[PDB]
């Protein structure tokens, strides 16, 4: 009984478009990230912020 | 943050909402507020009072 809330692809600039707005509708949950390492350091370090 | 919406009804005070012929862009429509009448309430009623 899976709760799987959304599919976000952040395909564009991470800390300059829209995708910050995709990233801040999540909620307390777990977060399947998948990412090369170089990219997924921005990504969590965004996340952070 | 997705929190303006049809189902979001921000209400704020005359504190923000002072000076109604300026209006920044980001304020969402259907902000609710109260303030002195400027309209109905004219400058020469306001000396005869």
């Amino acid at each position: 009984g899976w709760d799987m809330q959304n599919v976000i692809t952040l395909d564009t600039s991470f800390e300059d478009a829209k995708t910050q707005v995709q990233l801040k509708k999540i909620h307390s949950s777990v977060i399947l990230l998948y990412c090369s390492k170089d990219e997924a350091v921005l990504i969590l370090s965004e996340a952070r912020s | 943050l997705g929190l303006t919406g049809y189902d979001f009804f921000w209400i704020v005070p005359s504190l923000v909402s002072g000076n109604t012929e300026l209006i920044p862009k980001e304020f969402p429509s259907g902000l609710i507020s109260v303030s002195y009448d400027d309209w109905d309430y004219s400058l020469e009623a306001r000396v005869r009072d």
